[PDB]
Formats: structure tokens, sequence, C-alpha cells
């Protein structure tokens, strides 16, 4: 138990978690565009001129 | 005021017999002067009037 000074280390291992990327890199999934306003069907001339 | 930034003082309470009647038998209830448009460019008031007339006629409510 003299606890002498040992030599300098050769290198460094570093352990850390890696993320999973099987999900991302996929084609994007955007929010679907709301439709442009379309005229309602069944619009008729309700007003007829008097006389 | 309208909903487009067009404020305005009432100048005159104009009679209904003196008001310009349409061919439908209808007077307006507010007259607007068209010179509030060019310098101010509130085109959405023209679209709101066309849209509100369609909404009244067809019985709808427009977006």
């Amino acid at each position: 138990g003299g606890l002498t000074c040992a030599s300098a280390p050769q290198g460094t291992l570093r352990i850390l978690e890696g993320p999973q990327q099987s999900l991302s890199g996929s084609p994007l999934q955007p929010i679907p565009a709301s439709p442009p306003p379309q005229i309602p069907p069944g619009l008729r001339p309700r007003f007829c001129a008097f006389g | 005021a309208s909903r487009h930034g067009q404020k305005g003082i009432l100048s005159r309470l104009w009679p209904a017999e003196d008001m310009p009647f349409t061919e439908s038998g209808m007077v307006p209830d507010i007259l607007f002067n068209p010179h509030g448009f060019p310098s101010r460019m509130t085109i959405g008031m023209l679209i709101e009037s066309m849209a509100g007339k369609s909404a009244a006629l067809h019985g709808l409510c427009h977006d």
C-alpha cells in the first residue's frame, strides 16, 4: 500500500447512450392543409323580383 | 365604425323617403362614401359586404 505514482494513460474510453434513429429520417408527416372554401351545392335564386 | 378601421361621425339622419331605394324594394340604412377607400385600401370591407350579402341571401355564415 505504498501508493506510488503510475505512468501516464494511453487513451480514453467514453461510454454514453446513443439515440435511436430508426424512427426519424422517415418522410415528414405535416399537418394536412385545410381545404379552400368551396361553393355549397344547391344554391338557387330564392329572390324573385316583385311584380 | 366598421370592423376594418373605418371610423366615422354621424353627420345626418336622412329620411327613408329620401334614401336611394334599390330595385329589390330596399333602402340602405347606412350610406358610406367611396372616398374612404383609396388612401386607406381596406379592400376587406368590400369583401365583407359581398360576403354578408351572400350570407343573408343564401342563409349561410361565411368564413
